[PDB]
């Protein structure tokens, strides 16, 4: 018996319905909360004000052990390269100054670059995160001096072996094939990517 | 030599 | 309910007032049942 | 010419009101048994 | 070849928590706490998006044509560097398309007194909150399932 | 000047008594949804106090 004090009982089965609208006079609960940790009102009397309601119990018999089939409906506007997901962040040691005067040798760093979030295609964002490394460049990298030759991770997706000549030992087209085959990335001595903290390695 | 590649 | 003008949304703050028991129990160690009631609004005979 | 400020003392409130989430169905409380489940402590947002 | 798999592109590793934990009781081992990263879970799903696919047998002559209809080089700073010149454009491709996910898990029990205001809420793996859900809508079906007396 | 008041028709069992009684908004604290984002004054709620 589903007794609700206010109703007759409704014995045997019924429906409690757990709705993100939450917007009418329950919303003073929830300004903090988004659609997805919200409070809801399960009560759903057409004579109380949602908040003169949810302050009233459901209340199922004691005398037996109430299960309950949980049915769930959810959307989701979730992109690509968004933060949440640790998307559009990745490490990259990458050449900050040739001949460092201490040491006379090349100076490398670990920068955190930062994609633009939003949903992108799988290509629009290997060409985002290289507009990314040939955008620190620009700041640490131009002032410093390195030849765009010292530019030292590019995401590519060529398979950069089409054309290689095993007698000749070098391809002969005179051009890589640029078919892409998969996004492989292309480093230099020294520089490289770290992907721990971040969830491109998927992408 | 034989190039295979047409050039 | 009457009151007279200010220029100040106030908020009438009526107490229906009414009986709110709670009736804790506690059997075998470690439980403690509570069983409220409030009537003049109904809640958890729980 | 010139003068005080006012006064504007500042300070807590009679029987420390405001800390403690009293009465909010959402922060509450749960002087339950450890090793059970229902919280003998359900405050109805209406009691105050 | 060793310590470094070569899958294909994606979009979905992470699952989703819902919480209702006012409403049913807790499963097994998961003690009833109050704090949205400790509450007891009650249904698992994976994220509703799914990717779709694509074949654009192309797929370089349109990168070409996205490159002079883009009004500048900023996407290809070293065209003629055969080594750092835009990578080309797979023909295969992987789109994402959030799809609604309408999922029913099976019975788990309920608690005698129900609340009206309920609480529910949807948490990513690590327990967080996912800001990118917009719906959520519990659908409960009391049944009697035993008898706790005799 | 009037505030007609409508209380849903309920059960209404042992009512004890009503209890009127003023207060101003400004000082209403929400309540619910800690750091109700206006509760914009300090006065001496008195509705919890």
């Amino acid at each position: 018996s589903i007794r609700y004090s206010e109703l007759a009982p409704l014995y045997d089965t019924t429906r409690v319905y757990l709705v993100d609208n939450k917007s009418a006079d329950i919303a003073s609960l929830n300004y903090q909360n988004d659609h997805s940790n919200f409070q809801t009102t399960v009560v759903q009397n057409n004579d109380f004000t949602p908040a003169e309601a949810g302050t009233q119990t459901i209340n199922f018999d004691e005398r037996s052990r109430w299960g309950a089939d949980l049915k769930t409906i959810l959307r989701t506007n979730m992109p690509n390269i968004n933060e949440f997901m640790s998307t559009n962040k990745f490490k990259a040691r990458l050449m900050v100054e040739k001949k460092n005067k201490e040491t006379g040798l090349p100076r490398y760093e670990w920068f955190e670059f930062t994609l633009p979030e939003g949903n992108y295609s799988e290509t629009m964002t290997i060409d985002l995160m290289n507009n990314a490394i040939v955008d620190n460049y620009l700041e640490v990298g131009r002032q410093n001096g390195v030849l765009e030759s010292d530019i030292g991770v590019k995401f590519d997706t060529r398979n950069f072996r089409l054309g290689w000549d095993p007698v000749t030992k070098l391809v002969m087209p005179g051009v890589y094939t640029n078919e892409a085959f998969h996004p492989d990335i292309v480093l230099l001595p020294g520089c490289g990517v770290d992907f721990t903290q971040s969830r491109l390695s998927n992408l | 030599f034989n190039p295979v590649y047409p050039y | 309910f009457e009151v007279d003008p200010m220029d100040e949304p106030t908020l009438l703050y009526v107490l229906f007032e009414v009986f709110d028991v709670v009736r804790i129990h506690q059997p075998h160690r470690g439980v403690i049942e509570a069983v409220y009631l409030r009537t003049p609004f109904s809640a958890g005979n729980a | 010419q010139a003068a005080p400020n006012r006064p504007n003392y500042i300070g807590f409130r009679d029987n420390f009101i405001g800390l403690m989430y009293y009465n909010s169905t959402g922060n509450m409380g749960v002087l339950a048994g450890q090793a059970s489940q229902l919280n003998a402590v359900v405050d109805l947002q209406d009691r105050n | 070849q060793s310590w470094t798999l070569l899958t294909t592109a994606d979009v979905g590793s992470q699952q989703v928590y819902w919480s209702l934990p006012d409403m049913m009781q807790d499963p097994v081992t998961f003690r009833p706490s109050t704090q949205v990263s400790n509450y007891p879970v009650v249904g698992v799903e994976l994220l509703p998006v799914h990717a779709k696919s694509f074949y654009n047998e192309q797929a370089v002559y349109s990168q070409l044509i996205r490159q002079s209809t883009a009004l500048t080089h900023v996407f290809n700073r070293f065209p003629e560097n055969q080594i750092l010149v835009r990578p080309p454009a797979p023909t295969i491709t992987t789109v994402s398309e959030n799809v609604p996910a309408l999922t029913d898990h099976g019975t788990l029990p309920l608690r005698s007194s129900i609340s009206g205001v309920q609480r529910v809420t949807i948490t990513d793996a690590r327990r967080r909150t996912c800001p990118y859900v917009h719906k959520a809508l519990g659908i409960v079906a009391p049944k009697v399932l035993s008898s706790r007396t005799f | 000047t009037s505030v007609p008041i409508s209380i849903p028709s309920r059960n209404w069992a042992a009512f004890r008594g009503w209890s009127f009684t003023r207060l101003k908004t400004k000082e209403t604290p929400s309540l619910g949804s800690g750091f109700d984002p206006y509760f914009t004054y300090s006065g001496s709620v008195p509705y919890l106090d």
